[PDB]
RNA sequence: UACCUGGUUGAUCCUGCCAGUAGUCAUAUGCUUGUCUCAAAGAUUAAGCCAUGCAUGUGUAAGUAUGAACAAAUAGACUGUGAAACUGCGAAUGGCUCAUUAAAUCAGUUAUAGUUUGUUUGAUGGUUACUCGGAUAACCGUAGUAAUUCUAGAGCUAAUACGUGCACCCCGAAAGGGAUGCAUUUAUUAGAUAGCGAUGAUUCAUGAUAACUCGACGGAUCGCACGGCCGCCGGCGACGCAUCAUUCAAAUUUCUGCCCUAUCAACUUUCGAUGGUAGGAUAGUGGCCUACCAUGGUGGUGACGGGUGACGGAGAAUUAGGGUUCGAUUCCGGAGAGGGAGCCUGAGAAACGGCUA
RNA sequence: UGUUACUUUGAAGAAAUUAGAGUGCUCAAAGCAAGCCUACGCUCUGUAUACAUUAGCAUGGGAUAACAUUAUAGGAU
RNA sequence: UCCGCCGGCACCUUAUGAGAAAUCAAAGUUUUUGGGUUCCGGGGGGAGUAUGGUCGCAAGGCUGAAACUUAAAGGAAUUGAC
RNA sequence: CCCGUCGCUCCUACCGAUUGAAUGAUCCGGUGAAAUGUUCGGAUCGCGGUCGCGAGAAGUCCAUUGAACCUUAUCAUUUAGAGGAAGGAGAAGUCGUAACAAGGUUUCCGUAGGUGAACCUGCGGAAGGAUCAUUG
């Protein structure tokens, strides 16, 4: 099957390797997952080398999501992809893959906004409300995609590897590169 | 090969052992356990071929499965227990005690003990790191973990273990000054006076030890073993202490046993 | 700026989004650059503590380590991106007729972009886990040449 | 034993080879052969083809007995021994061979801060439950086929088989609630200085926090012994699950080193050649693979190609010294099982006394 | 702190084989045994040591030799 | 014309040298063997032939084997015979 | 003493029409087993309240790995071949006499032409010459 030995491959000088021996399973290869957005979650176990496990994520539709601003993490609905920087045709099919751009619901963090600050984008509850609003700051670019309800994502983890697609909010100067490229 | 090899072939097998090369193409295949294969002293050499016990590789099972035989204060009944250097071996039906320690040529020597001196043993740390839940751990080279040891404690440390309560009694650190015996190489068996540290960033580093009578060798500091503060080891040495003649110094002691003896 | 790839290059573990300002703290927390010394008595180029440069593999500031043989030998080639070709110089013993004779070897290296380098410069070249196909060692100082 | 002798001339001194001389853990063959010790032996040509038999099975007081099994006894679940069968483990070692293979194998020397590792050894696993459910083997009895440890249907019944299941932070009218074992995945944060561990060197060990997973995890197991408290409590073992360290190992890997050939001088790169970025895959590093980008990489210090009646080494023969030749074969490493390829099981195999083409 | 070769010493380095110490298998090729006295045994019995190209690692030496360097000193202090 | 110095083509005598000798003031300073460096030979034939490559208009040049065959071929010198 | 052609026998190699032949390997291409992943499929079984839930075979779809077979092409090794032609060996063949004496035209080297054959001749060169020698 797939392989990831050396044996094919040419020597550094340019010629050719004769083969010395067969394929060996220690060094093999699988098929990719090929993650999909999809409601039909579809998680296969995948039985590795030591009796470890893989978990392979054939269509994903929730990530768990974290605003490292904000230091707050909550799972949330995977939308669509919208950047891919290794393949483009990866966009269109709605691949997920780790360091994908997507974009994802943006309720789960208003529940979360509102409830800390207050605000929309019991007396003690009101004190601590206000202490906590003196040092609020919330980004224009950020702030601007909370009315469309979607935000922007970078997906951090493996899904072919681990079975799940988590990742962090855009934020700062990578928010601006990302979005320069979607602006066409 | 496609895994792991079970045989031991006989002239392959360490030249520590002694074995005849005639007497057998195979040897006994060490089992994994608290030393290394290649640095170690299988019970079932040490019941047959030392101390004569045992006649055949049939009697020493015999032996153990009658639970007489203890390594360490516990019950062993595997033939190819790798037994090492300061484990101590205790057969109660003979009220014979053994510390595993190597000679000036190299080669594990059964140091009888007495009853006192058998209740504990000595043991290199290898390393001190915190295990989970930030609880600090130290590691042996013989296999052991201890939990919560003295934070003074540091690599390349010898600690003082009871077999009784299984707990670290007294440490020694490793510093220029104390009595130390080669536990490999070229100088195995050799006790001296760790004279001076060479540190190598990204290598190995060397020490010089200097033997009682001036004699000044080197070695690596993976081969060395703290056996006392000072000058006086902690356990008993053999009738050699640990000093290495020369070919010509053995050869006079030889012809002057003859003319008496 | 450093960004001329198609995905948005930074180093990891560094959170450039913080509310608090990484004043008065350690490389790598806070926002800062991250750098770290290799050790074996090697100086931190001044380029890589104050440089913008994103370079994973970078001995400094990237995610590898300085671990086996130290080597060292003359640039040879200086034309890949941030590789280049060390080739070392050495006599080989011929044991028949009790001499010697010239032999050479071409070292691959990866070079962060805190060195200068040209072909004639003198490089000293620490090994690192491999890197690509036969890149195995990362450049550690440069002299230059006729210096 | 640091050695030479015959042969060119009518005769001489040379160059020079031919021949002789001696050895070979060197093969064959001829003739001959009483005794003792020791001892190689279908490698060379055919890694050519194979009748037959055998070379891997396995039972402890301690997983599962209702043999319609045996033995010894005599209203009891069982508790003397035990075939068969299920379950568990092993069969990846060993043995054999040298076909392919020329910086490759391999040797010395490194690295894993680049990974996996049944087992051994040490340590570590939170503040219906007086014990759950449904199957199946042996057995039993209807069979099919020329036929195979080829095979169908029915009736029974077990488990350490299989499937289940008691088992500080945030919100907040400070009540109450959420989360709260271990593991998994991501993000934020601490990991100082010269309370606060280690390295030549790590945002390392490890801690805290926000969530996440449709988590083979966190004992529905067995032997022996019987005691101590007034139903309670309790001993010494066996087996098993998880984590770290250790041991047994592997994989990949640093530097240097290999015979003849130039009547082999250029080779590599569309379809990976050299490198970069982002991914995918892998136990993990890596053009290992994909997309995109750059134009590199090697070479008279012999690349590339060709030859080998080439596995490499430890070593063997002969050796004043240097050297020459040999190394299929019992030790180590690698490789293969008629030729390829693919794969299951498993801690470990691209296995062949396993499967598929 | 210019970089090397060279040389010295040391560490590491499989066994078997080779050299070699001890030992009367009756000798020998070998083997790794044995020896001592006569008790309920002893000699802690012995099973040394050297060699091991080249490359790599670490100390001492600096003659010989290679490369690098020098005056608008980017000099030393 | 006389004396001398440096450089060149040579010659004459001589052995303390070298060499198988002829002979050589280098062809010497070599088993008391080593200043540096290039090319090149390994018994006689087959053979500078066959083949491939390369250069040339051609003639040919450069590079360059094997099968097989043979106990000598050859160098210097001596005495004869011619 | 000795050279070559021609004639006779044998041995080794070369050239050679036969789009020679056989054998092996490799490249590209075509076709393509099996397996794996994916898609669809839902025989059948179980569990709940004649509808749900779970498991799931045959088969199918796409992709991957990829044996195998079949072309052309290249290379390697072996080999047939009418005829042409080289070398060597083979007691005592034919024709001359070219080399050895100044060998009866001194020999030899390079090159060019010619002749049955050795060889001859032209041009330049060498002494390995048959001259170390004419201040006559
Ligand atoms: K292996
Ligand atoms: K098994
Ligand atoms: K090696
Ligand atoms: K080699
Ligand atoms: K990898
Ligand atoms: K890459
Ligand atoms: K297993
Ligand atoms: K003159
Ligand atoms: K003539
Ligand atoms: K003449
Ligand atoms: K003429
Ligand atoms: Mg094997
Ligand atoms: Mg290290
Ligand atoms: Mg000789
Ligand atoms: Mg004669
Ligand atoms: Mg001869
Ligand atoms: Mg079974
Ligand atoms: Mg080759
Ligand atoms: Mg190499
Ligand atoms: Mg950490
Ligand atoms: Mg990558
Ligand atoms: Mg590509
Ligand atoms: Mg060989
Ligand atoms: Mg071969
Ligand atoms: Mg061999
Ligand atoms: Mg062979
Ligand atoms: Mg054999
Ligand atoms: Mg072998
Ligand atoms: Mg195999
Ligand atoms: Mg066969
Ligand atoms: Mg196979
Ligand atoms: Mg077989
Ligand atoms: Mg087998
Ligand atoms: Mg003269
Ligand atoms: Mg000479
Ligand atoms: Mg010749
Ligand atoms: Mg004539
Ligand atoms: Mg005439
Ligand atoms: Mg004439």
């Amino acid at each position: 099957g797939i392989s990831r030995d050396s044996m094919h491959k040419r020597r550094a000088t340019g010629g050719k390797k004769k083969s010395w021996r067969k394929k060996r399973k220690y060094e093999l290869g699988r098929q990719p997952a090929n993650t999909k957005i999809s409601s039909n979650k579809t998680v296969r176990r995948i039985r590795v080398r030591g009796g470890n496990v893989k978990w392979r994520a054939l269509r994903l539709d929730t990530g768990n999501f974290s605003w490292g601003s904000e230091a707050v993490t909550r799972k949330t609905r995977i939308l669509d992809v919208v950047y891919n920087a290794s393949n483009n045709e990866l966009v269109r099919t709605q691949t997920l893959v780790k360091s994908a751009i997507v974009q994802v619901d943006a309720a789960p963090f208003k529940q979360w906004y509102l409830q800390h600050y207050g605000i929309d984008i019991s007396n003690h509850v009101v004190r601590k409300i206000e202490n906590r609003q003196a040092d609020r700051k919330l980004d224009s670019h950020l702030e601007e995609q909370f009315a469309s309800g979607r935000l922007l994502a970078c997906i951090s983890s493996r899904p072919g590897q681990c079975g799940r697609a988590d990742g962090y909010i855009l934020e700062g100067k990578e928010l601006e590169f990302y979005m320069k490229k979607l602006q066409k | 090969a496609r895994g792991l090899k079970k045989h031991l072939k006989r002239l392959n097998a360490p030249k520590h052992w002694m074995l005849d090369k005639l007497g057998g193409a195979f040897a006994p295949k060490p089992s994994s356990g608290p030393h290394k294969s290649r640095e170690c002293l299988p019970l079932v050499i040490i019941l047959r071929n030392r101390l004569k016990y045992a006649l055949t590789y049939r009697e020493v099972i015999s032996i153990l499965m009658q639970r007489q035989v203890m390594v360490d204060g516990k019950v062993r009944t595997d033939k190819t227990y790798p037994a090492g250097f300061m484990d101590v071996v205790t057969i109660p039906k003979t009220n014979e005690s053994f510390r595993l320690l190597y000679d000036t040529k190299g080669r594990f020597r059964l140091h009888s003990l007495r009853d006192e001196e058998a209740k504990f043993k000595l043991c290199k740390v290898r390393s001190v790191q915190f295990g989970q839940k930030g609880i600090p751990y130290l590691n042996t080279y013989d296999g052991r973990t201890i939990r919560y040891p003295d934070p003074l404690i540091k690599a390349n440390d010898t600690i003082k273990l009871d077999l009784d309560s299984n707990k670290i009694v007294d440490f020694i650190k490793f510093d220029v000054g104390n009595v130390v015996m080669v536990t490999g190489g070229r100088n195995r068996g050799r006790v001296g006076i760790l004279k001076n540290r060479e540190k190598h960033k990204g290598s190995f580093e060397t020490v010089h030890i200097q033997d009682s009578q001036g004699h000044e060798f080197a070695t690596r500091l993976g081969n060395v073993f703290t056996l006392g503060k000072g000058s006086k080891p902690w356990v008993s040495l053999p009738k050699g202490k640990g000093i290495k003649l020369s070919i010509i110094e053995e050869a006079r002691k030889r012809m002057a046993a003859q003319s008496a003896t | 700026a450093e960004q001329t790839e198609k995905a948005f290059l930074k180093q990891p573990g560094v959170f450039l989004s913080s509310k608090k300002t990484g004043k008065g703290k350690r490389p790598g927390k806070g926002g800062n650059r991250y750098f770290k010394s290799i050790g074996l008595g090697f100086k931190t180029p001044r380029e890589a503590t104050e440089g913008t440069y994103i370079d994973k593999k970078c001995p400094f500031t990237g995610n590898v380590s300085i671990r086996g043989r130290i080597l060292a030998g003359t640039c040879h080639s200086a034309k890949m991106n941030r590789t280049i070709i060390v080739r070392r110089n050495y006599l080989h013993y011929v044991k028949k007729y009790q001499r010697y004779e010239k032999r050479h070897s071409n070292i691959p290296a990866h070079i962060s972009p805190c060195f200068r380098v040209k072909e004639g410069d003198h490089v000293t070249i620490g090994q690192c886990r491999p890197l690509s196909k036969t890149v195995r060692f990362n450049v550690l100082k440069v002299i230059p040449a006729g210096s």
